[PDB]
RNA sequence: AGGAUAGUGGCCUACCAUGGUUUCAACGGGUAACGGGGAAUAAGGGUUCGAUUCCGGAGAGGGAGCCUGAGAAACGGCUACCACAUCCAAGGAAGGCAGCAGGCGCGCAAAUUACCCAAUCCCGACACGGGGAGGUAGUGACAAUAAAUAACGAUACAGGUUGUAAUUGGAAUGAGUACAAUGUAAAUACCUUAACGAGGAACAAUUGGAGGGCAAGUCUGGUGCCAGCAGCCGCGGUAAUUCCAGCUCCAAAAGCGUAUAUUAAAGUUGUUGCAGUUAAAAAGCUCGUAGUUGAACCUUGGGCUUGGCUGG
């Protein structure tokens, strides 16, 4: 019948279970960055060991090999564009320097906060998921959304959120017109 | 052996109903609610940290 | 409310004798445009029949307030029915719905006349004629 | 097994067509025709995937139905029939004359041509030998038999088709420094010019090619078309790149050049 | 040196030898020789349907001292009679004579669990009810 | 040498030789065996799986034989037998779901007797018909993606400029509910969207546990080697950190345990990469064949000219 549609996997659980270590360090860096679950941090640790395993392999190659330039230029260039790898740090090299806090620090959730359009970070994903940010001109109520370096500018209110030239919500009418 | 004393302990049992409590939050609250209480405002006895301390 | 419609991707199709395009919509303040008010919109700009103009795959943008669709615009009503389906036809009022029984009725119909060789006025006056 | 297939599952088509995988389960299998099934174009291919002038098979279907369709200056009533290398398709009531011929990239390019180019067509010759009755003749690679050509004319050399009379206007003999395109393998759509031809008897012989930019590849005699007899000089309108294969950091940086 | 062949014409000899000495493994032993297949009262499955004979009281294993309550039940996809655990503090009772219990193992895959001898069972649903929520009253017996 | 074939060929026949395969594993047996592209797991090397969206093959209850036809040893073609099996007026007649949906049995184990040729393509005398091919919907926690159950103040005690813990608010919003429009062959759904839709915002989050491994109690009551738990070590014989209850807390979260099989763990199958004095394991000892492995040695050095890319 008709051609499969593939599909992936985005995280990965640990293989030892409970460490306090680990599970106080989990709590720590969702804990400040309101994430919902441990998956939104099992998805930043699996989707940031295959970044470091596509520089793995390239800096086994001898250098000037046009594979290990086109591809490594090509994974750079991503990164910077997001922001994670910081634009004095393309040597490929501090790809293996990243960490879980830079591409999290990355986020819409953070962002909004850090731009002060929320008090709280938790209220940074209310802010997200009540429709009431737009970047650019396209409303986006995905937490996770990465914001790029140019989309960095491009977040506001959006036009018909009520907190930004919109009419009321829900209950500001019903109370105003009660 | 014998299968009389079968389920002895349980029947014997005095019921006791739950207290009825408040809900707690649920989602990013409670990942919210945890991280204040183990690394925000912390009880540990100087350096004795114990998670469910009975009474004593 | 101002809602204003934007062309894009036209592609003159005369082996259809059609012009074809993105109809990219801007309607803010408005939950979509609707078919029959686009084409009698994008009749008065292009100076053509309303018959025919077909528009249609209209989706909203996530977050509402602009749409996008497909435009197609025959250089007349008759050579838009030859090129158009009929279910659009139908969609425009251009032509009637066919009146037809049901797929299972149909079939039921066809392998019944299967059973019958000749005229099927044969088969029913010989029916008659065995049970007399 | 009890017979030929006349279907074609999506997956099961050729590449170069770029067929989508999720539009459906079945893609267009071509009839049997001029080119082979593999190395061919169907007519509903090329309306509805490269010009979208069509935006469903059903559509094109129409199109040929109203005779506008003319493969090598001849109607064509097949939505499947297999065009191929160097045809010519004319659809005069757009007033556009088309000659399909590869890209660098290894696909079906789309290339306009002028109206007087589409009056003629170049053949590789497959085949020299005698028919009845003592005529020799030759069999192109679209399967077209010409009787009574050029004596000179032997095999794997390319001739000129008046594409109307169907007889010969000129030809090109295969010799080394004749302008070349490939037509198989990962070197197909490269343009070259030849440099030393091996020969291998019983076998396959393998024909030495110099690139546009100093370029040199390897390949069998069976992908090459001879277009020119010399360099620089080819007997058709060559489509873009002019069969020069660059490298992928080439495209990138002519890509952030062009654009940006 | 290290007894073995090293010559580069030997990857024959390290063939056999390799898969000779992997019958000496029980788990390769078992899957080949299809013991689950022929000789376990599963017949290689993960649950079975089977038909309770009657209930038994086992007296445990040293240094246990108690009675662990199991039941004689007979398979129906190849007929054959095994023990079963029933495990929940008073879910002897949920279970008669004559009833269909989906069985399951110990975990120990094949082997005896603990100080109960000669059992390797248990029952999971009963009546097609689960016997966990039997025991939690969250659904009551079909009878 | 002939016959037969579309054709080669012991494919078959007549005559004549005695050949062919095999420890480099022939032949026989088992297969919970259709093969491959692929899947799972994996630092690497590997191990297990592959009925199944593609390709090749075989089959239409088990055999067998043929008609038509370019193309079939065809089964939604026939004939005959075997086994089942439907009607019968008892003379006879008709069967083949390993197609679609659906019914029984078997099981640990698996969907509606829905709609339609609009999209993809096929077939036909063909711009027009047909298509359970194909597409759409119904059931569907097979898997995968994204992602709600709240947020911020004011009091208030504690507290070190603020993190809250209680009783006090005004907002925001989708879960859902619906004009309508879009969506479509026609619908459902998604998205947009008027109006309705949250204080216990009952619009209530669950699954397992809390001796160790392994995260989270030596709290209270019940039982008293009993009930039971416990993957393993063990816990229970009247203060049980382990059963039976409550409270508290932990791990994951629209997901969490159980069973089975398998991969990693496993350097416990070891080519990389195990061990063999004593823990299992050097044949009693020599000869010896296949196999595996086998001393060194044959134009080096010098001299000149020149092309190319690295650092300056």
């Amino acid at each position: 019948p008709r051609a499969p549609r593939t599909y992936s996997k985005t995280y990965s659980v640990p293989k030892r279970p409970y460490e306090s270590a680990r599970l106080d360090a989990e709590l720590k860096l969702a804990g400040e960055y309101g994430l919902k679950n441990k998956r939104e941090i099992y998805r930043i640790g699996f989707q940031l060991s295959k970044i470091r395993r596509a520089a793995r392999d390239l800096l086994t190659r001898d250098e000037k090999d046009p594979k290990r330039l086109f591809e490594g230029n090509a994974l750079i260039r991503r990164l910077v564009r997001i922001g994670v790898l910081s634009e004095d740090k393309m040597k490929l090299d501090y790809v293996l320097a990243l960490k879980p806090e830079d591409f999290l620090e990355r986020r819409l959730q953070t962002q909004v906060f850090k731009l002060g359009l929320a008090r709280s970070i938790h209220h940074a994903r209310v802010l997200i998921t009540q429709r009431h940010i737009a970047v650019g001109k396209q409303i986006v109520n995905i937490p996770s959304f990465t914001v790029r370096l140019d989309s960095q500018k491009h977040i506001d209110f959006a036009h018909n959120s009520p907190y930004g030239g919109g009419r009321a919500g829900r209950v500001k009418r019903k109370n105003q017109g009660k | 052996g014998s299968l009389a004393r079968a389920g002895k302990v349980k029947s014997q049992t005095p019921k006791v109903e739950k207290q009825e409590k408040p809900k707690k939050p649920q989602g990013r609250a409670y990942m919210r609610l945890l991280y204040t209480r183990r690394f925000v405002n912390v009880t540990l006895t100087n350096g004795k940290r114990k998670m469910n301390p009975s009474p004593a | 409310d101002a809602v204003t419609i934007r062309t894009r991707k036209v592609i003159s199709n005369p082996l259809l004798a059609r012009r074809q395009f993105v109809i990219d919509v801007l309607h803010p303040n408005r939950a979509n445009v609707s078919k029959d008010e686009l084409r009698e919109k994008l009749a008065e700009i292009y100076k053509a029949e309303k018959d025919a103009v077909s528009v249609f795959g209209f989706r909203t943008q996530f977050g509402g307030g602009k749409s996008t669709g497909f435009g197609l615009i025959y250089q007349s009503v008759a050579d838009a029915k030859r090129f158009e389906p009929a279910y659009r036809l139908v969609r425009y009022g251009l032509a009637e719905k066919v009146e037809k029984a049901s797929r299972q009725q149909r079939k039921q119909k066809k392998n019944r006349d299967k059973k019958i060789f000749g005229t099927q006025r044969r088969a029913q006056k010989r029916a008659a004629r065995r049970n007399a | 097994a009890r017979g030929p297939k006349k279907h074609l599952k999506r997956l099961a088509a050729p590449s170069h067509w770029m067929l989508d995988k999720l539009s459906g389960t079945y893609a267009p299998r071509p009839s049997a025709g001029p080119h082979k099934l593999r190395e061919s174009l169907p007519l509903v291919v090329f309306l509805r995937n490269r010009l979208k002038y069509a935006l469903n098979g059903r559509e094109v279907k129409a199109i040929m139905m109203q005779q506008h369709v003319q493969v090598d200056g001849k109607v064509r009533t097949d939505t499947t029939y297999p065009a191929g290398f160097m045809d010519v398709i004319t659809l005069e009531a757009t007033n556009e004359h088309f000659r399909l011929v590869y890209d660098v990239k290894g696909k079906f390019a789309v290339h306009r041509i002028s109206a007087e180019e589409a009056a003629y067509k170049l053949g590789k010759v497959k085949k020299v030998q005698l028919g009845k009755k003592g005529v020799p003749y030759v069999v192109t690679h679209d399967g077209r038999t010409i009787r009574y050509p050029d004596p000179l004319i032997r095999a794997n050399d390319t001739v000129k088709i008046d594409l109307a009379t169907g007889k010969i206007d000129d030809f090109i003999k295969f010799d080394t420094g004749r302008l070349v395109m490939v037509t198989g393998g990962r070197n197909l759509g490269r343009v070259g010019v030849i440099v030393h031809r091996e020969k291998h008897e019983g076998g396959f012989d393998l024909v030495h090619i110099k690139d546009a930019l100093e370029n040199t590849f390897v390949t069998r005699l069976s992908n090459v078309f001879v277009i020119g007899t010399e360099a620089g000089k080819p007997w058709v309108s060559l489509p873009k790149g002019k069969g020069i294969k660059l490298s992928i950091s080439e495209e990138r940086d002519r890509r952030r050049a062009q654009q940006g | 040196g290290k007894g073995k062949p090293r010559g580069l014409n030997s990857a024959r000899k390290l063939r056999v030898h390799r898969r000779n000495n992997r019958w000496a493994d029980q788990a390769y032993k078992a899957r080949l020789l299809g013991t689950a297949f022929k000789s376990s009262p599963f017949g290689g499955s993960s649950h079975a349907k089977g038909i309770v004979l009657e209930k038994i009281g086992i007296e445990s294993k040293q240094p246990n001292s108690a009675i662990r309550k199991c039941v004689r039940v007979q398979l129906i996809k190849n007929g054959k009679k095994v023990t079963a655990f029933v495990p929940n503090d008073g879910c002897l009772n949920f279970v008669d004579e004559n009833d269909e219990v989906l069985l399951a193992g110990f975990g120990r895959r094949g082997k005896a669990k603990g100080d109960i001898p000669g059992v390797r069972f248990k029952v999971v649903k009963v009546s097609g009810v689960s016997l966990l929520a039997l025991w939690k009253e969250k659904k009551e017996k079909p009878r």
